[PDB]
RNA sequence: AAGAACCUUACCUGGUCUUGACAUCCACGGAAGUUUUCAGAGAUGAGAAUGUGCCUUCGGGAACCGUGAGACAGGUGCUGCAUGGCUGUCGUCAGCUCGUGUUGUGAAAUGUUGGGUUAAGUCCCGCAACGAGCGCAACCCUUAUCCUUUGUUGCCAGCGGUCCGGCCGGGAACUCAAAGGAGACUGCCAGUGAUAAACUGGAGGAAGGUGGGGAUGACGUCAAGUCAUCAUGGCCCUUACGACCAGGGCUACACACGUGCUACAAUGGCGCAUACAAAGAGAAGCGACCUCGCGAGAGCAAGCGGACCUCAUAAAGUGCGUCGUAGUCCGGAUUGGAGUCUGCAACUCGACUCCAUGAAGUCGGAAUCGCUAGUAAUCGUGGAUCAGAAUGCCACGGUGAAUAC
């Protein structure tokens, strides 16, 4: 964890989509090495998502994204005993799946019967920064505007 | 390494085919559904220890029960002893 | 000696290049160091030094041993481990390069 | 006519033959929808004739065997890979360059003395 | 305890076998076992021999007997006197019709079983153990062998302080797969406990 | 006809006496349909190598078995006939079917 | 311990004996079928030989017992602190040392310390050091690439006979089935580099930076397990601290602990047109013809030490709909009612089917541990007992998740 090296690594994408964005949300949707039901309940999401926001679905996913994208964060270091923390901007592709991860755990929040419908239903409702995860990012931003005291 | 624990041994399993095959032959004929009656129950005089299916074959090199072997008859430490000395032919170290 | 003339008939390369790469890339490196004293089986007759107290472990050797010194000295070294001497300058390295191709060639004309 | 193609991948091996005909894929002297296809890996199966031309230029008898479903993909593309490059190497320098002739080596470690799984050991005994 | 059997690996490379044969394993255990009795039988009968080992060779209905012994002086005796006697007994105690075939070994000194007994005779015999260990490196170092390793441990001379001990000249590439070696562990009966030997050589790299 | 078999557990072993019988019926014989690989048995016996607990300390064990083939399909009797009486294979049976 | 009612076994209950349980030069014989008799939980008993293998004066016995006497112990006691064989600890840790020479009156350092470095005492440069072992490196398997011999108790493209008879003439482009040869060694260039070693790319990534995995565990610390495996050191129990026959202890149970298994659902009990596993065991054994069993399976059960004859059917899924929110159609820990193979029979006591049985649990006290690519997890197979079933233990084929500033 000290001496290794990172090469950028990359797995198998959807090919209906074709998009490594799309890829990673799917591979991250995975659970236990499951393949054609989570698929399948990642199309559902993805076709219901367009038929309720009723503007192109890309374009919707990417809104999306966007809306639940945050700016910054810390790092906890326990330096002199109180919160000590120097304020970095976490990196891109750490920003991009930290808000990958957000995004599945405010699907992963409830217990839903059906999961198909659940995920389609919270998706479709955070698209538009009005749904789940965006209270997390919130909270998020305001653990920062007070880090900034102590550099 | 008991000695009178592998003339026992030696005895049961010496008699452990003088006075089998036949007994137990003679019970699998009586032992039919057909009518079986009180006679394979009063055929009870085997002492059912000479029996290979309830004698334990013992190791015959120092009388220690565990580890028995079916495939050299021996335990795991005289294994090791003899094997380890060569003279049992197709066996080398395993690894893949 | 014996390994360079086993490499000059042995194998090339196998598996790993250390093994071999030991035996080659050593060889000119220790033979600069040896030199030619495969030839010399022997105790020397005299010795030479171009600065006596950087240099003085060879001088050090000689007089526990007892090999007599034709050294040059200067301005800054110690000679008092020299006897005989032969007064000179550490910079004139033309001059002690003619120096040695002199007496090399009054050694090698002598008397023969 | 044949191609030569064999495509070794994660245990898995396909000969890939392909003759004139037209582009259907036959496996196990069966059809991908009767044979159940609707299963794992529903749509990879394609993604090496998503990008190369079909028309008229590949018919071909395939047999799959080892692996599960991954592998049984993997076996295809390998073979027709294999098979493909009847076309010079012109085709194969950007079907290397996109990764197209993958052929990894990941195969299963052999379980261990000491430890349950690959390398999962006992939960660490009391301090 | 943490070292390797020499041989065991060694074994599986480029050393033979100390027998080769085939029989069902059920069997097979029997065979073993015959074959432990006969080695008992010619280490017993010919504690004078000093043989350095026997292999066993099991043909159909049939036993070779391949014997690897010092000195001949006894070995085949007067053109049969009694080799035939010994083969009739063997035969006998083994129930199977069998033949005894002789080979000669050069260099006692160097079989580490000859040596590592001979350390034990004198240890038996009381006389010093250092002169045993140097006596027997000089002598089997001067006739060629390029290195060689004993080691004592046990009682030194009487004294009841644990005595642990090692010697070692020339090349042991022990942990070098294509490295001849022999190995051997004798022991001995002095009054006070019974002395544990061992003994390594080394003959060959390729 | 009257295929050759050997059971063996050393594979240069096994190639020589595959490889002498084979010209043993070659002496007079033509055809055989050639040398065929055969399958090999395979088995791991493990065995606790200390004599008190601790069993995580073990070790592995293996023997082969491989098996040779010939297939000689028009061979003459002669040769047939002259491979009995000349066994040489020591420690190591022959399976033949009749 | 890869293992228990009976032997195991040494603990108990019910009942008796030491030249002994069992091995001798043996002292004399029947030359070791033990026949019927019943009692008795039982080494409890004891009773006629009907057969007479060896022979050259049965001129030696019986290899077994019938008699108490010249093979000797049955040991379950110390002693690992006298120990030899044996295994674990640090630890795949990167060190431990030696011969020549020197400084120092001397105990000893010096080589093994300085900089660049690398998985590493792996290298290179400088210096009173030069060299050498014990180690890591390499010498072995396996797989990832390509080759020649290679086709059966055959995997088929081929012309056709096909009901999908590879039987023909079979072939190489066949994974497959084992012997051997190449493949990679930082090649060669460019950069950072003292011109040293190393670190960044390119025809190679079908394999690039020990290709990934296994065995290979240096002197030594642990008074650790092993005189109960074993040979003894100083000794020892002694009508034996043994011989036995049946029922019983490790499966049980008012204590704290740990490892392991289905659980907290809507992906689990649902039925249907229902697909691909490498890879083993197999003769006190594997058992394809038919029939039925809410079932364990019940009987004719062929062929076979093998590509012949048992488990390839793989689950991983398309769609019908459900418990569409909770103790719920989730969750199936109990006592008795009929059986599968059990030894002689299942009684702390063989394991499995059909029910009356779904209690507690709606993801978890202050948390720790294992885990940097086929890896943590999610499904499905062989081995040990085998008179008998595996939550586990020893090995397998599937689907596969990043945080290493």
């Amino acid at each position: 964890p000290r001496r290794r090296v990172i090469g950028q690594r990359k797995i198998l994408p959807d090919p209906k989509f074709g998009s490594e964005l799309l890829a990673k949300f799917v591979n991250i949707l995975m659970v236990d090495g499951k393949k054609s039901t989570a698929e399948s309940i990642v199309y559902s999401a993805l076709e219901t998502l367009a038929q309720r926001s009723g503007k192109s679905e890309l374009e919707a996913f990417e809104v999306a994204l966007e809306n639940v994208r945050p700016t910054v964060e810390v790092k906890s270091r326990r330096v002199g005993g109180s919160t000590y923390q120097v304020p970095v901007e976490v990196r891109p592709v750490r920003r991009n799946a930290l808000a990958m991860r957000w995004i599945v755990e405010a699907a992963r929040k409830r217990g839903d019967k059906s999961m198909a419908l659940r995920l389609a239903n919270e998706l479709s409702d955070a698209a538009e920064n009005k749904g789940t995860a965006v209270k997390k990012r919130e909270d998020v931003h305001r653990m920062a505007e007070a880090n900034k005291a102590f550099a | 390494a008991k000695q009178s624990m592998k003339a026992r041994e030696v005895k049961r399993v010496a008699l452990a085919d003088k006075y089998f095959a036949k007994r137990a032959e003679l019970k699998a004929i009586i032992s039919d559904v057909n009518a079986r009656w009180n006679a394979v129950l009063k055929l009870q005089t085997l002492p059912r220890d000479s029996s290979p299916s309830r004698q334990r074959n013992r190791c015959r090199q120092t009388g220690r029960p565990h580890g028995f072997l079916r495939k050299f008859g021996l335990s795991r430490i005289k294994v090791r002893e003899a094997a380890m000395r060569g003279e049992i032919p197709g066996l080398k170290k395993a690894s893949w | 000696k014996d390994l360079e003339t086993q490499s000059q008939d042995g194998t090339f390369d196998k598996l790993t290049k250390k093994e071999a790469l030991m035996r080659t890339r050593e060889l000119e490196k220790l033979e600069n160091s040896l030199g030619g004293i495969k030839d010399m089986g022997g105790l020397p007759d005299a010795l030479f030094v171009i600065d006596a107290d950087h240099e003085h472990i060879a001088i050090k050797e000689a007089n526990n041993l007892g090999i007599p010194v034709f050294a040059i000295v200067d301005t800054n070294s110690d000679p008092d481990g020299v006897d005989f001497v032969i007064p000179g300058n550490d910079d004139a390295i033309r001059a002690v390069t003619l120096y040695l191709g002199a007496v090399a060639a009054t050694v090698r004309e002598g008397r023969s | 006519n044949q191609y030569y193609g064999t495509g070794r991948r994660k245990s898995s091996a396909a000969r890939v033959f392909i003759k004139p005909g037209n582009g259907k894929i036959v496996i196990n002297q069966r059809s991908l929808e009767q044979y159940f296809g609707r299963e794992t890996a529903r749509m990879v199966v394609r993604q090496p004739l998503e990008l190369v031309d079909m028309v008229e230029k590949l018919d071909l008898y395939i047999t799959v065997k080892g692996g599960g479903i991954s592998g049984q993909a993997g076996a295809i593309r390998h073979g027709i890979t294999r098979a493909l490059m009847e076309y010079d190497e012109s085709l194969r320098s950007e079907l290397r360059k996109a990764g197209f002739v993958t052929r990894d080596a990941r195969q299963v470690e052999r379980k261990k003395v000491g430890l349950r799984k690959a390398r999962r050991r006992p939960q660490f005994s009391k301090r | 305890g943490q070292k390797v059997h020499p041989n065991g690996i060694r074994l599986g490379i480029v050393k033979p076998w100390n027998s080769t044969w085939f029989a069902n394993t059920k069997e097979f255990a029997d065979n073993l076992d015959s074959d432990f009795k006969v080695r008992q039988y010619l280490t017993k009968e010919l504690a004078k021999a000093s043989v350095s080992r026997i292999v066993i060779e099991r043909p159909a209905k049939s036993i070779r007997v391949t014997i690897h012994t010092a000195r001949p002086g006894i070995v085949i005796g007067k053109k049969g006197e009694d080799v035939e006697k010994l083969r009739k007994v063997v035969a006998d105690i083994a129930g199977v019709p069998a033949q005894i075939n002789i080979a000669e070994v050069r260099k006692p000194e160097l079989d580490a079983k000859l040596v590592a007994d001979s350390i034990t005779s004198q240890l038996e015999r009381r006389v010093m153990f250092r002169r045993a260990m140097k006596r027997a490196v000089q002598n089997a170092m001067r006739l060629g062998a390029k290195g060689i390793k004993v080691e004592v441990s046990g009682r030194l001379g009487g004294a009841e302080i644990a005595r642990t001990e090692w010697y070692r000249e020339g090349r042991v590439p022990l942990h070098t797969l294509r490295a001849d070696i022999d190995y051997n562990t004798s022991e001995a009966h002095t009054t006070y406990g019974v002395i544990g030997v061992k003994v390594w050589i080394f003959k060959g790299e390729i | 006809r009257i295929r050759i078999r050997l059971k063996a557990f050393d594979h240069r072993l096994i190639d020589q006496a595959t490889a002498e019988i084979v010209e043993t019926a070659k002496r007079t014989g033509a055809q055989v349909r050639g040398p065929i690989p055969l399958p090999t048995r395979k088995e791991r016996f493990t065995v606790l190598i200390s004599p008190h607990v601790n069993k995580d300390a073990r070790d592995q064990y293996e023997i082969r078995t491989h098996l040779r083939l010939v297939d000689i399909v028009e061979p003459t009797e002669k040769t047939v006939d002259a491979l009995m009486r000349l066994d040489l294979a020591a420690g190591v049976d022959v399976q033949i079917s009749l």
